[PDB]
RNA sequence: AAUUCGAUACAACGCGCAAAACCUUACCAGCCCUUGACAUAUGAACAACAAAACCUAUCCUUAACGGGAUGGUACUCACUUUC
RNA sequence: ACUGGAGGAAGGUGGGGAUGACGUCAAGUCCGCAUGGCCCUUAUGGGCUGGGCCACACACGUGCUACAAUGGCAAUUACAAUGGGAAGCAAGGCUGUAAGGCGGAGCGAAUCCGGAAAGAUUGCCUCAGUUCGGAUUGUUCUCUGCAACUCGGGAACAUGAAGUUG
C-alpha cells in the first residue's frame, strides 16, 4: 500500500506554530514571555492614611510637636 | 456620615460595592484590644495610677468575665532608670489550656523617658 | 458575558446590526408595552447617556482578530523598502510569532512593531 | 595563537564576546571597564587600566586576547605574612 | 529606606520592554549583519540603571532589604511576628 | 474474598477465591515483579500453616511506597482476607501475629536538628 | 566527581547522563 | 455533527480585575461522526497527533493564544474548519496514488502495447 | 449517578463545608484539600539563631458539586442569578455546550 | 582602599544570610548634590486664565548620575514651580 | 498504685508534634521595627561608577568527599513520597559527543509536569594508591545579565595533591 506513504503530508499544521527547520537559537524565547514591565514595578502597596485628611496633618502635625519641644531647649537641627 | 466619607474613600480607591455599619457594643471593653486602647489613653495626658487603673477594671468590668491577667512594662515610676514589670491577676488566669477565649493585645505608649507598653490578656466565659 | 449556549461561535467578524431593530422586539415583547413609538425613540434619546456612562463604568473598547490584520500590515510598514533583503524576514517573523503570546499587552503587541520601524527609517 | 582563536570564535560560536560599552571611545583612557573582554581588534595599545583609584596601567599584547581587558590589574593583593 | 528602590523599579517600567526587549532583538537573529551594533553597542547601552537584577524586592512592611518572601512582601520578622497577631488568612500552626 | 493492607506508606488490594495457583499482583507474574532475591518467602509464611497451598487463589496489586513496604502490604491484605473462614482462622493466625499491621510509620523530622533524633554538635 | 554518580550527586548532565539518550537508545533500538 | 464545549467561569475573588484561567476553552469533536474516508481521516489524525483522543474518538483544538472567551470560541471552529480543509485533501492525494502505481506498470505487464499503440494508430 | 452536558461546581476557600451554602446541586461536596508549608523561625531579632523555628501552613480546601444538565435555556435561567451570588469565597462554574453543526 | 557590621561556655562562630557581579551595603576611592530622593508651611515669587514647566519618543556628549537639546504629548488660578 | 491476663488494630501518657511557670543571666539586638538621650546638618546626609565584603605566615567550628572489594564501573531491571509550575512546569520530533539548541501536545494544575537512588541481573575488576581517590590542574565552549580579568554556574575531554580507619 502506497496510500500509507502518501497520506502523510503534515507540515502546515496551521495550529499557528512558528518554525524552524534547521534550528537556529531564534527570537522566539525573548518574546514568549509574559511581560516583565509592571507587575513587579507594583509591587509596593499603599496605605490609605496618604488619603484621610484626619490622620494627615496629624501625624507630621506630632512630628512639628516634636519639633517644637525640642525647639524649646533649642538642641534641634540648625543650617 | 462619616460612614459615606468612607463608602466613598474606600470604594473610589478600590473601585469596589463596599457597605460599612457599625453596631454599638453595649457591655463597653469586655474585648482585649479595646481595653488596651482605653488604658493606653489614660497612661497617656495626664500622667495616672497602676493601681487606680486596676481599681477601676475590678470596679466597673467584672461582669461574668472569668479572669483579667494584665502585664505592664517600662521605665517604671520614676526613677528613670531600671525600667522593669509589674502585673496582676484574678480568678482564672489560663493559657496552656485550650477552648478558652483569652484575647490578647499589647500596646505601646510613652512618657518622653522613652516608652511604656501595656499588655492585657483577658479571660471570657466559656458556656454562658 | 459569556454565551448564548444555543448557538456555535457565529461570529465569523460579521457585522453590528443596528439599532431600532427593536422592530422585531416589539414583535416579541412590547406585548407588555405602550402603543407608542416616540416612547422608544426617547428610550434611545436616553440610551445614548446610558451608553455614555456604559462605557465609563465599563471599559474601552477591545477591537478584533483584525489587530492580527493591523499587525502584520504594521510589518510590512517597518521594512517599507528593500533594504536589507533579511530585514523583511525577520520582520515576518517577529509579527507571526509576537503575535501568539496569550497575554502580551495587545497594544505593546503593535508599538513592537512601531519602534522596529522607527529604528528601520533611522537605519 | 591567541589572536587565531579569537578569530576562529568570532560568531561562528554563538554567544559573541561582549565589550563593556566604552569601546566606541578613544584607546588609551583610564578604562574602568572591569569585566569587558580583550579587544583582538586593538592589540599593542598603551591603555591605562580601571582606577576607582590606583589605576594598575597594562600593555595590550597578542598574548592577551581572550581575557578581561584589566588583565594586569590583580585585586586581593595580600600574599604575606611572617607572624 | 524604599526611596532608591522605588525610583529604580519605576525606571524599568520606564526603560520597559518597549525599548529592552527591542534592543535586544538583533542580538539573538542572525542574517542582519549590518551593524548590529545599532541595536547591541550604541542603543543597548541604557545607562548603567533600569535593569532586572537591580532591583533587591525589598520587603514593605518595615524595609528589610533581605530574607523578604515575594508573596506577602513581609520580612521574615513580621510575617511571623503579625501571623501571630492574626489577620492572616488561614496561616496556621502546622501540629501535623 | 477480598482485603487490603498498608505498611510504610504502601498499600495492596488482595482477592482471596478459593482456588487453585494462581498469584497475581499488577495482574502481573508476581514472582517477577517481586524479584526471586527475597520477600517470596516472606508472603508464602502466611500460608505455610493449615494449608497445603493447595486450596486459594490470589488476585492482588499494590501501589506506593517501597520494596519492604509493598511487600508487606500485600502480607497484611492477605492477612485480612483470611476472613472466609472468618471465625476460626484468627484463632490460627493471631497467636503467630499474622493480623496487625506494622505501626512504626515514618518519624517526620522536626526542626533544628537534622533528623528526628540526629543533632548538631555544641562545643 | 565525574561519574554518573558524581553527576547525579551534583545535579548537572554529564556524559553519562542525559534523559534523552534514554529514548535514542531504544529508539534506534 | 453535535459537539462537547468546556468553558471556565471561576469568580474574580473581589479584586478588581481578571482571573487568569477565564480564556479557557475546549473543544471536542468525533471524526466517526464527522463521516469522512479513512485516508481523510488518518492525514487529519495526523496532522493533530496528541491533540487527538484515539481511545475514544475525539479531536481537540484549545488556542489560549487569545485573552477573551468570545475570541476563544472563535478560533476553535476557525482552527477546526482549516483543519477540516488540510484533511480534505488527503483522498484527491490517494487518487493519484493509485494513478501513479497502475500507470507504470500497466508499461511493463505485457500485451498493453495494443493500446499503447493504438493511440499512436489514432495519432 | 454519571453526568454528561453539566455545569461543574468546584470551590475554593479556607473555610468551605458548612455555611448555609448553596448546597442544591444534584451530586454534593466531594473533595480533595491540599496541603502547603513554610516554617521560618521563632525569632524576631536580626541577630542570633537559626536553630529553633516556628512552623506554620496553609490549607486550602476545595468542593466538587456537579449542576445538572441545566439545557440551552436553564442554563441561562441560572447563569443570571449567579452572575453576583454570594457566599464569601472563590469558586468556579464550568460550562458544557453542545452546538449542532 | 575595603577585607562592613552585630553575635562570644553549655546558651556565638553553615550565626542576621530564606541566597555579596553591579544592586544587596553600612564599609573603601573617585563622581557630584546640599530646603537635598524624600515631608509639611513658607510666602518673597512668578504669571497662566493656559504659559512655563512636566512627561510618552528622536538626536548628542558623561566610566556612569546625569546633562544638552528636540519634537511632541500634556495643565493647572494653581502652579511641585522656582530658589 | 504496681504486676500481669483478657479482648482488641491499638494497654495502660499507643507514636509524634503543638503547647514552655515564677523567674534568672544589666544575655541579644537602638543594624529589623518602635523608642529616650547625645552629636552632623554643604555633613556621619542623598544618589553614580569603580573597587571592597571572596586574601593570606596562621588555629579553631561546622559540612562534604573517601582510603575500598559489605566494594569502583558498564550494560540490563524494581519500588516512593511529599511536593513545584504563568519572569512558569513542558511530553513528543528534530540538533548538538554532550552542556546546550530548535520548537511544542497539555497544564494556573487529584486531570498537563517530573528516567528516583539504594537495591536487584550479568559482566569487568582481584586488591593496587589501583577502573578505589579526587582538590589543584589546559584547551574549547555555553546559561543569565546591559554586563562573568579582581567579582556567577554548566559541559567535553587530559592532568590526578593527599588519602590504606585519622
Amino acid at each position: 500500500s502506497a496510500v500509507g506513504r502518501g497520506v502523510t503530508e503534515a507540515r502546515a499544521r496551521i495550529f499557528g506554530h512558528m518554525l524552524n527547520p534547521t534550528g537556529q537559537r531564534s527570537p522566539h524565547k525573548i518574546l514568549r514571555k509574559k511581560l516583565i514591565g509592571d507587575k513587579v514595578a507594583e509591587w509596593y502597596p499603599y496605605d490609605i492614611k496618604n488619603e484621610d485628611p484626619n490622620v494627615l496633618a496629624r501625624e507630621e502635625k506630632e512630628r512639628i510637636s516634636k519639633l517644637e519641644m525640642l525647639k524649646r531647649r533649642d538642641k534641634g537641627p540648625p543650617k | 456620615y462619616e460612614v459615606k466619607k468612607m463608602r466613598s474613600f474606600l470604594s473610589n480607591r478600590t473601585n469596589t460595592k463596599t457597605l460599612i455599619e457599625s453596631v454599638k457594643i453595649k457591655s463597653v471593653y469586655q474585648s482585649a484590644s479595646l481595653i488596651a486602647q482605653d488604658i493606653s489613653f489614660q497612661l497617656k495626658n495626664k500622667r495616672r495610677s497602676f493601681h487606680s487603673i486596676f481599681a477601676k477594671i475590678v470596679k466597673e468590668i467584672p461582669k461574668g468575665v472569668e479572669g483579667i491577667r494584665i502585664c505592664f512594662s517600662g521605665r517604671l515610676k520614676d526613677a528613670a532608670e531600671k525600667a522593669q514589670t509589674k502585673c496582676y491577676k484574678h480568678r482564672k488566669t489560663s493559657c496552656n489550656v485550650f477552648n478558652h477565649k483569652i484575647d490578647y493585645a499589647p500596646v505601646e505608649v510613652f512618657t518622653r523617658y522613652g516608652i511604656l507598653g501595656v499588655k492585657v490578656w483577658i479571660s471570657y466565659s466559656q458556656k454562658k | 458575558a459569556a454565551a448564548a449556549a444555543a448557538a456555535a461561535a457565529a461570529a465569523a467578524a460579521a457585522a453590528a446590526a443596528a439599532a431600532a431593530a427593536a422592530a422585531a422586539a416589539a414583535a416579541a415583547a412590547a406585548a407588555a408595552a405602550a402603543a407608542a413609538a416616540a416612547a422608544a425613540a426617547a428610550a434611545a434619546a436616553a440610551a445614548a447617556a446610558a451608553a455614555a456612562a456604559a462605557a465609563a463604568a465599563a471599559a474601552a473598547a477591545a477591537a478584533a482578530a483584525a489587530a492580527a490584520a493591523a499587525a502584520a500590515a504594521a510589518a510590512a510598514a517597518a521594512a517599507a523598502a528593500a533594504a536589507a533583503a533579511a530585514a523583511a524576514a525577520a520582520a515576518a517573523a517577529a509579527a507571526a510569532a509576537a503575535a501568539a503570546a496569550a497575554a502580551a499587552a495587545a497594544a505593546a503587541a503593535a508599538a513592537a512593531a512601531a519602534a522596529a520601524a522607527a529604528a528601520a527609517a533611522a537605519a | 595563537e591567541n589572536k587565531m582563536m579569537s578569530r576562529s570564535v568570532w560568531k561562528d560560536p554563538f554567544v559573541d564576546a561582549f565589550l563593556m560599552k566604552k569601546k566606541n571611545a578613544a584607546l588609551n583612557r583610564k578604562i574602568w571597564s572591569r569585566r569587558s573582554t580583550i579587544l583582538p581588534e586593538y592589540v599593542d595599545s598603551a591603555v591605562r587600566i580601571y582606577n576607582g583609584k590606583t589605576h594598575v596601567r597594562c600593555k595590550i599584547t597578542e598574548g592577551k586576547v581572550g581575557h578581561k581587558f584589566g588583565e594586569f590589574a590583580f585585586t586581593r593583593k595580600v600574599k604575606k605574612h611572617a607572624k | 529606606r524604599n526611596s532608591a528602590d522605588h525610583r529604580r523599579r519605576l525606571l524599568a517600567a520606564r526603560f520597559e520592554l518597549r525599548r529592552k526587549l527591542y534592543k535586544a532583538f538583533c542580538k539573538d537573529p542572525d542574517l542582519p549583519s549590518e551593524m548590529r551594533d545599532k541595536n547591541r553597542y550604541k542603543l543597548s547601552k541604557l545607562p548603567r540603571n533600569s535593569a532586572f537584577a537591580r532591583i533587591r524586592n525589598r520587603c514593605v512592611f518595615t524595609g528589610r532589604s533581605r530574607s523578604v518572601t515575594e508573596l506577602f512582601r513581609v520580612s521574615r520578622i513580621v510575617f511571623r511576628g503579625l501571623a501571630s497577631k492574626g489577620a492572616l488568612m488561614g496561616i496556621t500552626k502546622s501540629s501535623w | 474474598a477480598y482485603g487490603t493492607g498498608r505498611r510504610k506508606c504502601s498499600i495492596a488490594r488482595v482477592w482471596i477465591q478459593p482456588g487453585e495457583g494462581k498469584f497475581q499482583v499488577n495482574e502481573k507474574e508476581f514472582d517477577v515483579y517481586f524479584p526471586m532475591l527475597d520477600h517470596r518467602a516472606a508472603l508464602l509464611r502466611p500460608l505455610a500453616e493449615t494449608k497445603t497451598l493447595g486450596r486459594w487463589d490470589i488476585k492482588c496489586t499494590v501501589k506506593g511506597g517501597g520494596t519492604t513496604g509493598q511487600v508487606g502490604a500485600i502480607q497484611l491484605g492477605i492477612s485480612r482476607a483470611l476472613q472466609n473462614w472468618e471465625p476460626d482462622m484468627r484463632t490460627s493466625l493471631r497467636a503467630a501475629g499474622f493480623l496487625t499491621r506494622d505501626s512504626r510509620v515514618v518519624e517526620r523530622k522536626k526542626p533544628g536538628k537534622a533528623k528526628a533524633r540526629k543533632s548538631f554538635q555544641w562545643v | 566527581k565525574k561519574t554518573k554518580k558524581g553527576k547525579r550527586f551534583k545535579g548537572s548532565y554529564g556524559n553519562s547522563r542525559g534523559k534523552k539518550q534514554k529514548m535514542i537508545e531504544r529508539i534506534k533500538d | 455533527p453535535i459537539l462537547r464545549w468546556q468553558s471556565r467561569i471561576v469568580f474574580a475573588p473581589g479584586g478588581d480585575a481578571w482571573h487568569p484561567k477565564n480564556r479557557k476553552v475546549k473543544m471536542s469533536v468525533t471524526v466517526k461522526e464527522l463521516g469522512l474516508s479513512k485516508h481523510q481521516a488518518k492525514r487529519l489524525r495526523e496532522l493533530v497527533g496528541k491533540r487527538y483522543h484515539s481511545g475514544k474518538d475525539e479531536l481537540t483544538i484549545t488556542s489560549e493564544r487569545f485573552e477573551h472567551r468570545e475570541e476563544n470560541r472563535k478560533d476553535c471552529l476557525r482552527t477546526l474548519y482549516g483543519l477540516i480543509e488540510e484533511a480534505g485533501k488527503a483522498n484527491k492525494i490517494a487518487e493519484d496514488i493509485r494513478t501513479s502505481y497502475v500507470k507504470q506498470r500497466l508499461r511493463a505487464n505485457p500485451a498493453f502495447m495494443q493500446k499503447l499503440q493504438a493511440k499512436i494508430i489514432r495519432s | 449517578k454519571i453526568k454528561g452536558t453539566k455545569i461543574c461546581i468546584a470551590i475554593r476557600s479556607f473555610v468551605n463545608p458548612e455555611k448555609q451554602a448553596w448546597c442544591l446541586p444534584p451530586h454534593t461536596r466531594k473533595v480533595a484539600m491540599p496541603d502547603t508549608r513554610t516554617l521560618y523561625t521563632v525569632l524576631r531579632s536580626p541577630h542570633v539563631d537559626k536553630k529553633s523555628r516556628e512552623q506554620f501552613e496553609m490549607r486550602f480546601k476545595k468542593r466538587f458539586l456537579v449542576i445538572k444538565a441545566q439545557s440551552h435555556e436553564l442554563s441561562k435561567k441560572l447563569f443570571w442569578l449567579k452572575r453576583y451570588r454570594i457566599l464569601g469565597a472563590q469558586y468556579e462554574l464550568q460550562f458544557h455546550c453542545k452546538t449542532r453543526l
